[PDB]
C-alpha cells in the first residue's frame, strides 16, 4: 500500500522539524507545571481538569496547523506534485498517507504530554485511585488526538486551496485564531449584550458549531465543580444531546472536513 | 513505437490549444521538442505523461494507456525546477522514490554512484546546489528498467563536463533500447545528440522529422567559413557565379552563403586554388530551422538592437 | 538598619493608624512601629498586635516597641520605658482597663508579669503565640457578659 | 453659681411652669426645683466666658425655648451648657439655640434624657482638639435623642458606655467624628444624616446595637468604622462619596465577627469595603456596589462566600446573564485577582500596572483556574439594583 | 584597455582560492569565463566588479581603481538567478534602477521596447516568468552608456529567437566600442559568439587566446560525419592507414576522426571521389577544447557510465 | 541623495504589502473600539488603555516591517546588484529606515487620528487644548518605540543567512522585550520578598524601550527629559549596531 510509504516519509519528515519539537516539550512541560500545582493545591480536580483542557486547547490546534499549514501548497510549488502525480499514486493515497502521517505525530505529542502529567500526578500525590485516574487521562489523550485530527483536516482544506505558502499561513493563523478565541469572545458578548434575552433556547446549540468547545464539553462532563470554571461552557449544561453525541459530532467534524479537503484536492491543478 | 499520439485536438474550453497533433515516437529515438509560443509542448507533455486526458483523438504510451500502473512503472521524468523535501538526506529522498515506484532498494545504492551523489549521500537536500539537485533528480528518474524518459531541461545549473557525460549515459540508454524526449530551451547544444525534432508554433506541429530532412525541406543558405585563407580579394568574388554570397568580417573571417544547391563546385573552387587551414562547413544548424520554421508559421524578424 | 531602632515620643496630638483616635488619652501600655521611613503608633498594644497580625504588614521590616509597665504607672506611661516587643511579657486577662483591646499588659521581667497574673488571675505568654483567636476570645470574656 | 429663679419668674400656670421673658441676662444659672420653664425668643443667657451655662440636677425638667450663648472651654472641669447630673431624672431639653467653644449638652448618668431637636452649632476656631462634644452621653439608659442639628464640634454625639438609647433624626456637619460610640451594649440609630465630616460613624467596642437608615454624604477616610463589634446589624445605610484624607473607604471592617451587613448602598467610594483578615465570617447579602474604583480589599488566601439563603450582591461591573430569568447571575463574581493581591503586597508592583504581562497574567488567571487564590467571591449575584429607597 | 588585472592572488585565509591572474581584456572584445573546480571564476568576477579586494595585485577597471564612484556609473551586471522587489511594477524598477544609476528617465521607456518589454511593463513582476525577468535584469544593465559589461548566464529561460536577438544586440554593442564579459556553463551557445576565452582551474589560469589559438595549441582531433558521399566501406580504410580514426557506423553513414594537420590534401581526393552534398566536417568544438584542458591539469576522466 | 532614492522605493514596496495593510487595518479598528468604549463608559484611562494597545501592537507593525530588510535582498540576489551601483552601504540602511520611518509615522498618525476624531465627536464638553497635547506627546512616543523596534530589527537581519531564521528571531526579540523582561522583574520582586532596594527598580526599569514609552505616557526619581534621551539613545546605538553588522557581513 502506497498509504504507508507516504505515511512513513511523512513521519520522517515532520519529525525532523525543530518548531514542532519546542512546541512539545513546552505542553509536556506546562502539562507537568499544571499538574504540580494541582497537586501542590489538593479536591481542586475539576480546576486542573479545566486547565488542562484549555492548555491541550491552546497548543494542540497550534501543533496540527504548524505541521499541515503546507502539505498540499508545499509541494505544488515545490514542483514534486506534478512529480508524485506521474507517480502510480492517486490523490487520495497521497492525501491519506500525509494524514495518517501527522495523524502518528500529533498522537505521539499528545501520549508524551499527557503520560508526563499522568506520572507526575502518580507520583505527587499518594493515596491516589487509579480507577478515576486512568479513566480521565484516557479520556483526554482520545480527545486530544481527535481535535487534532479536526484542524489537521481543516489545515488541509486550508492548504488545498491557495498557491501560495505565505497566503496559508496567513489562513492558518486566522483559522487559529477565529476557532479559538473570537468565537468564545462572540459568544460572550452576545450573552453579556443581550443580559440572555437573545434566542434562550438556540444559545446552547451553538455551542456544537466550535470543536474546541466540544472538546472541553467532552472533558467536563464528569468534574463539573463550581459553575464559575467554565464561563461560556455553563450554557452547556443546557444542552439535552448525552455524551456520546459530543464524541459523534466530533468525528463529524473530522469527517466534513476531510471529505472537504478531497473534493479540493481532486478539483486542484 | 513508445509513442503513438493521433489526432489529438485538445482544448482548454472556448480556445483551441493543440490542433490535429500526430507524433509517432519509435524506439531508440532521442526525439526532441521545441516551441515557445503558446501551450502547445506542455500540453502535449502532459498528454504523454497522463496528466492531461485528450479530448479528441488517442494517445497510446508503451502500446497501452498513459494512466496504467504497468506504463507508470516504465516512464522516467525529470521535471524543471524540482525542490525535494530539504530536510531528508540524499539516501532517503531515493528510497522513498524507490518505494514508490516498486523498484529494488539496492539500485538506490548504484545510481547514488551513478551519477555524483556518492560523497554527499548523508547530507541533506537543503545543502545541495542546482546541479546536485538535478543529480538527484536524473537518478530518481532513471530508476527500475524504464523504457520512456521525458527530461525537461536536463542540464540546467549542471557542469560542462557533467553535461557532456549525462548525453553520454543518454546515448548508452538508446543503445539499449530505451526512448528519450528532450525537451530544451538551449537549442545549440541539444542538437548533437538527438535523432528527430519537432517544432511547434501556434499549437499546431509545423515540422517533424531528421536533421537531415528538415534541411532537405528547408532551403537555406550554408554559411560556411575558410578562415586563414590564402588570398582575399578574388575570394570576395569568385563564389558569386552560382549565386552565393561572398561577406568577410575580418582579415580572413569570410562566411560564403551558398544556395545548398551548387556545392560541388564552390568546394572545387575552394581546392583547386587557395590553400586553407580550418574550412568550417557550418551548415544550416538547429537554431536557424527554427527561425525558419517560426518565420513560414508567421512571424516577423525583430529591428536592430532589439529583444 | 539602624534608622529603625529609635523609638519616637508620643505628642499630644498623634493620632491611632486603626481607629484614629487621640493616642494620650487613655491608660494602658502604647504601641509603636518604626519601619525606615515614618513611624506608625497605636492607642493600645492589642490594636497593633492585631495590625501585626495582618499579611500585608507582615512582611515588613518594622521594628515594634511596647511601653514598659514594670517601671512605669498604669495610669500615664512614659516614653523613656520602650521595650521591644518580640522579647517581651504579655499578661492577659486582668480587669485593668485598656484602650481598644484585651489588656494585654507588657513586661520586661519574671516577677511582675507573675505577680499581675497572680493578684489578677491573669497568664502570662510571649510574642509569638498571639493569635487573632487568642485576642477576639481575650476580648470578648474581657468587655462581654 | 446664682439659682434659675434669680432671673424674673412670672407664672403662666401652676404646675411649676414658669416662662422666662425675652432680653438678655448674665452669668451662670442652676435649677435645683421640678420646673418647667419656656422661654420665649429673644432670651439669650450668655454667660461671660467660662462656667456651665444651665446647670439642670432636679428630676423632670422640661426646659424649652433658650438662647444660650458662650460658656466655657475647659474639657477637664467639663465646662459644658446643660451639664445635667444622676441626681436629676427624666430631663426635656427641647427646641434651643446653642453658640459656644465647649460642650454642648453634656449628661453623666441620668435616665431617661429627651434632648429633642436643638441646634448645637460650636465655634469654627480651634484645631478641632479642644471643640467639645454636642450631646456628650457618659453612662446612660434609657435616652432618647431626636432631631437634632450639631455643626462645628470635635467628635460630637459621643456615646460613652450606654446600655440602651435611641438616635434619630439628628443632622450633624463639619465634626471630626459624625457619631462616635465606645462600649455602647444594646443600642439602636435610625436615620441619621452626616455631612463632610473627618471619619463619620465610628463603632468601636459596641455589641448588640442596630445601624438602620443612617446617611453618609461627602465624608472623607472611612465612611463607617467598625472596630470590634460583635452582634450587630448594619441594615439599610447609604454612604456615598467617601473622598481621600486613608484612601477613601466607605467601610472599614477591622476585628469584628458575626454581624448582618445586608442592604446597604456603597457608591463612589476609592474603596467599597474593606474587610480586615481577623474579621471574618459575617452576613453579606444584598449589598449596593455602584461607582466604586475597588469595591472589596481582602488580603488573604482564606476563601469567602457573600451570598446568604441564595442571593448576592449587586455589583456595577458585573458581566453577566440570567437564563433562568431568576434574578440571580449565572455565573459567580470574583472581585479580586491575584494582581491585585501582588499590588496590595508589594507595592512596586505599581511600577508593573500598565505593563502588557500584567494582561497576560490576568488572561493566564482568566484562562487556567490553577493559579487562582481563594478569594472573596458570591455565587448567584444579583442583575438589578436591590436599593431604590436609598437612592432618592 | 578596460580590465587589466596585473597579478593579483586572492587568499580566503591561509589557502589561496585564486593565485597568479594575469589577464587582460581589450577594448571591443567579447572574453568568456568558464571554469568550475576552484573559486577563481567568482573571485575575479568579484575583483572586477569591485566587491572585494586583491590581497596582493593590482587591478585597473576602465583606467582607474575599480570602487571609483566614476567608474560604476559606466558598468554594466547582470547577476545569478535575481528576482526583483516582487510588489513593483516592471517600469517602476527601472525607474528605481535609473534613479540610482544616475541615468535618464527618458531612456527607460526605449528600454523597455529595446528589450521586448513593452506590453507587461505594468505588471508586478511576481507574475513574471524567467524570461521576462532576465529581460528585466537585462534593460537595467544596458542603463545610461555602459562601457564594460558583465552577464552571467544572459540566456536562462530566454526563447530561442530572444537568445538570437540578444546576442545580436551584443554584437551591435560590441561594435560600437563597448566590452562584454559573458559567464556560461553552457559552452555551445556562446562559442560563435565570443572573440577570446578564459579557462579557469583550481585558481589557476590554463589558456587565454581565441578559439584558433586554442586549436592551434591543443592537438584536437576534428570530427567528420557524411552521409554516403560513395560508400562507408570504401572509405573506412583510407584514415586508418595514415594516422586516423575511422567509425564503423550502422548504415550510410561514415565518421572521420582525424588530426587536422595533414588534413588538407585529405579532403582533396574526398572532394575528387565523390559528392559533399551531405557532409558536416566539424572543429574541435569549445566542449573538447575544455575537456583538453581541464584534463591536462588533474580531473581524469569518468567511467563508461557516470554523471 | 541616494537616501531619498532608495527611501521612495521603501515606501512604495512597504505600502504594496497586505501583512501591514492588515495589521494597521485591525490596529485602527482597535483603537476605535477602545476610543469607544472610553468614551461610553475619560482621558487617562482611555490613554493607558492605547499605551497598552501600542505596546502591543508596534514592535509588530516595525518587525513586521524590516524583518527582511537585509536578508531578504541577500536572498533575492538584488543585493549584489546594488552594491556594483554608484552607492553606500551607509546609504543603503539609511533610506530603509527612512522609508519605513515614514510608513510607520503615518500609519501611526492614521489609526490616531481616527481615535482622537473619535474621542473629539462622541465626548463633547473636553475642549481641545488638553487633547492636542496629550495626543501629541502619544503619537511621538510611538513613533520612538517603532523607530527603536525597526533598529533592532535592522540588527537582527543583517546577521542571519536565511530569511526564516530571521522570523524566529523577530518572534524572539518580540517576546523578549514587551513579556519576559517585565515577568522576571515581577518574579524578581516577589521571590526577593520586599527587601529589594527601592531605588534601583526604576533605574532598570530604563533597560527596556517599552516601559520607557509607560513612563513617558504615564506622566519616578528621573526627571521627564531623561526618558526622551534614553528612547533616542536606544535608537542611536542599535542604529549604530546595526550599521557595524551591515559593514562587515559577506
Ligand atoms: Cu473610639
Ligand atoms: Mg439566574
Ligand atoms: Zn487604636
Amino acid at each position: 500500500n502506497q498509504v504507508w510509504n507516504i505515511a512513513r516519509k511523512e513521519l520522517s519528515d515532520g519529525l525532523r522539524n525543530r518548531w514542532l519539537l519546542a512546541i512539545s516539550l513546552l505542553f509536556a512541560v506546562l502539562a507537568v507545571g499544571i499538574a504540580w500545582l494541582g497537586a501542590a493545591a489538593s479536591t481542586s480536580i475539576p480546576a486542573t481538569i479545566a486547565s488542562l483542557a484549555s492548555l491541550a486547547t491552546f497548543l494542540m490546534p497550534l501543533i496540527a496547523l504548524l505541521l499541515a499549514y503546507d502539505a498540499i501548497v508545499g509541494e505544488d510549488e515545490g514542483g514534486t506534485l506534478m512529480l508524485l502525480l506521474t507517480y502510480p499514486l492517486g490523490r487520495g493515497q497521497i492525501l491519506l498517507g500525509k494524514f495518517v502521517g501527522h495523524g502518528l505525530i500529533l498522537a505521539l505529542a499528545v501520549l508524551i504530554g499527557f503520560g508526563c502529567a499522568a506520572l507526575a500526578i502518580a507520583l505527587l500525590v499518594e493515596g491516589v485511585e487509579l480507577g478515576m485516574l486512568f479513566w480521565a487521562f484516557g479520556r483526554f489523550m482520545i480527545s486530544s488526538t481527535l481535535l487534532g485530527w479536526v484542524f489537521l483536516a481543516f489545515a488541509y482544506v486550508l492548504s488545498g486551496k491557495v498557491n501560495e505558502k505565505s497566503s496559508a499561513a496567513g489562513l492558518a493563523l486566522g483559522v487559529w485564531f477565529l476557532f479559538v478565541l473570537v468565537f468564545d469572545l462572540v459568544l460572550l458578548a452576545l450573552l453579556v449584550l443581550s443580559e440572555g434575552k437573545f434566542n434562550p433556547e438556540l444559545l446552547p446549540w451553538l455551542l456544537l458549531l466550535n470543536p474546541t468547545d466540544i472538546y472541553r464539553l467532552i472533558n467536563l462532563s464528569g468534574f463539573e465543580g463550581s459553575g464559575s470554571a467554565m464561563g461560556v461552557l455553563s450554557l452547556g449544561a443546557d444542552l439535552p444531546v448525552p455524551a456520546a453525541v459530543l464524541w459523534l459530532c466530533l468525528l463529524a467534524w473530522i469527517g466534513v472536513s476531510l471529505l472537504l479537503a478531497y473534493a479540493i484536492f481532486r478539483r486542484r491543478l | 513505437n513508445a509513442v503513438e499520439i493521433q489526432g489529438v485536438s485538445q482544448r482548454y474550453g472556448s480556445m483551441t490549444v493543440l490542433h490535429d497533433l500526430n507524433l509517432n515516437l519509435g524506439e531508440g529515438e532521442v526525439l526532441g521538442l521545441f516551441g515557445h509560443n503558446g501551450a502547445g509542448k506542455t500540453t502535449s507533455m502532459k498528454l504523454i505523461l497522463g496528466l492531461l486526458s485528450p479530448s479528441e483523438g488517442q494517445v497510446k504510451v508503451l502500446g497501452r494507456a498513459p494512466n496504467d500502473p504497468q506504463v507508470r512503472r516504465q516512464l522516467g521524468y525529470l521535471p524543471e525546477n524540482v525542490t525535494f523535501y530539504p530536510q531528508l538526506s540524499g539516501r532517503e529522498t531515493l528510497r522513498h522514490f524507490a518505494r514508490l515506484k516498486g523498484a529494488a532498494l539496492t539500485q538506490v545504492d548504484e545510481l547514488l554512484e551513478q551519477v555524483g551523489l556518492a560523497h554527499a549521500a548523508d547530507r541533506r537536500v537543503k545543502t545541495y546546489s542546482k546541479g546536485m539537485r538535478q543529480r538527484l533528480g536524473l537518478a530518481q528518474a532513471l530508476l527500475g528498467e524504464p523504457r520512456l524518459l521525458l527530461l525537461d531541461e536536463p542540464t540546467v545549473g549542471l557542469d560542462p563536463i557533467a553535461t557532456q557525460d549525462l548525453y553520454l549515459l543518454i546515448d548508452r540508454l538508446r543503445q539499449r533500447g530505451t526512448s528519450i524526449i528532450l525537451c530544451s530551451h538551449v537549442l545549440p547544444g541539444v542538437e548533437a545528440h538527438i535523432n528527430r525534432a519537432a517544432i511547434l508554433a501556434k499549437g499546431c506541429l509545423q515540422a517533424v522529422g531528421s536533421l537531415s530532412q528538415l534541411r532537405a525541406e528547408a532551403g537555406l543558405p550554408v554559411r560556411i567559413r575558410a578562415s586563414g585563407i590564402s588570398e582575399r580579394d578574388s575570394w570576395l568574388q569568385r563564389w558569386t557565379d552560382a549565386g552565393h554570397s561572398a561577406r568577410g568580417l575580418s582579415e580572413s573571417s569570410i562566411e560564403v552563403v551558398a544556395v545548398n544547391g551548387h556545392k560541388l563546385v564552390l568546394l572545387r573552387q575552394l581546392l583547386g586554388e587557395g590553400e586553407p587551414e580550418d574550412i568550417e562547413i557550418h551548415q544550416p544548424s538547429l537554431e536557424d530551422l527554427y527561425r525558419y520554421y517560426m518565420e513560414r508559421a508567421g512571424d516577423v524578424r525583430a529591428q536592430e538592437g532589439r529583444l | 538598619v539602624q534608622q529603625s531602632l529609635e523609638p519616637v515620643a508620643f505628642h499630644d496630638s498623634d493620632e491611632c493608624h486603626v481607629c484614629g483616635m487621640i493616642i494620650t488619652d487613655f491608660p494602658g501600655p502604647k504601641g509603636q512601629a518604626v519601619e525606615k521611613r515614618g513611624v506608625k503608633k497605636f492607642c493600645s498594644t492589642a490594636e497593633m498586635l492585631g495590625w501585626w497580625l495582618q499579611p500585608e504588614n507582615r512582611l515588613l521590616d518594622a521594628k515594634l516597641y511596647v511601653h514598659d509597665m514594670g517601671r512605669s504607672v498604669w495610669e500615664k506611661p512614659d516614653d523613656g520605658h520602650l521595650i521591644d516587643a518580640t522579647s517581651a511579657y504579655y499578661v492577659v486577662g486582668t480587669s485593668l482597663k485598656g484602650a481598644m483591646g484585651a489588656s494585654l499588659a507588657s513586661f520586661a521581667e519574671e516577677q511582675d508579669a507573675k505577680a499581675l497574673a497572680g493578684m489578677h488571675g491573669g497568664r502570662v505568654l510571649r510574642f509569638e503565640e498571639i493569635d487573632q483567636a487568642l485576642l477576639q476570645e481575650a476580648a470578648s470574656m474581657q468587655h462581654g457578659g | 453659681a446664682p439659682q434659675s429663679i434669680t432671673t424674673l419668674p412670672l407664672q403662666p400656670d401652676g404646675e411649676n411652669r414658669w416662662r422666662l421673658p425675652a432680653g438678655e441676662y448674665q452669668g451662670q444659672f442652676t435649677i435645683e426645683q421640678p420646673m418647667q420653664l419656656r422661654c420665649e425668643p429673644g432670651a439669650v443667657i450668655q454667660s461671660q466666658g467660662q462656667g456651665s451655662s444651665l446647670l439642670i440636677s432636679a428630676p423632670d425638667v422640661l426646659v424649652e425655648g433658650c438662647t444660650l450663648y458662650e460658656w466655657g472651654s475647659d474639657l477637664t472641669a467639663m465646662d459644658s451648657a446643660v451639664f445635667i447630673l444622676p441626681a436629676a431624672e427624666r430631663a426635656q431639653i427641647s427646641n434651643n439655640r446653642m453658640r459656644g467653644p465647649g460642650f454642648g449638652v453634656f449628661v453623666d448618668g441620668t435616665r431617661d434624657v429627651q434632648v429633642i431637636g436643638n441646634e448645637i452649632d460650636g465655634d469654627a476656631g480651634v484645631r478641632s482638639q479642644d471643640r467639645g462634644n454636642g450631646i456628650h452621653l457618659f453612662a446612660v439608659s434609657g435616652a432618647r435623642v431626636l432631631h437634632n442639628h450639631v455643626r462645628n464640634a470635635r467628635d460630637g454625639i459621643y456615646i460613652d458606655t450606654s446600655n440602651g438609647n435611641h438616635l434619630e433624626g439628628n443632622v450633624i456637619e463639619d465634626v471630626r467624628y459624625g457619631v462616635h460610640y465606645m462600649f455602647a451594649n444594646e443600642n439602636s440609630l435610625i436615620d441619621n444624616v452626616t455631612r463632610r465630616t473627618r471619619t463619620g460613624y465610628a463603632l468601636m467596642q459596641s455589641r448588640k446595637l442596630t445601624v438602620t437608615g443612617n446617611r453618609s454624604e461627602q465624608d472623607q477616610n472611612y465612611g463607617i468604622l467598625m472596630n470590634y463589634i460583635t452582634y450587630s446589624t448594619i441594615t439599610g445605610n447609604f454612604v456615598s462619596d467617601v473622598q481621600r484624607g486613608g484612601e477613601g473607604k466607605a467601610l472599614f471592617i477591622y476585628n469584628s465577627l458575626f454581624n448582618t451587613i445586608e442592604n446597604n448602598h456603597f457608591e463612589k467610594s476609592s474603596l467599597g469595603i474593606h474587610l480586615t483578615a481577623g474579621s471574618e465570617d459575617n452576613r453579606i447579602s444584598g449589598n449596593a456596589f455602584v461607582g466604586n474604583q475597588q469595591q472589596v480589599k481582602y488580603v488573604a488566601s482564606r476563601t469567602q462566600e457573600w451570598s446568604v439563603d441564595g442571593r448576592g450582591n449587586y455589583w456595577s461591573d458585573y458581566l453577566g446573564w440570567d437564563r433562568n430569568n431568576d434574578g440571580l447571575g449565572d455565573i459567580a463574581y470574583e472581585p479580586n485577582d491575584n494582581v491585585d493581591r501582588l499590588l496590595w503586597l508589594y507595592p512596586q508592583v505599581r511600577l508593573l500596572m500598565n505593563s502588557p504581562s500584567i494582561e497576560v497574567l490576568r488572561w493566564v488567571q482568566r484562562a487556567f483556574p490553577v493559579i487562582k487564590s481563594p478569594g472573596v467571591q458570591d455565587s448567584h449575584p444579583l442583575m438589578k439594583l436591590p436599593t431604590e429607597k436609598l437612592l432618592t
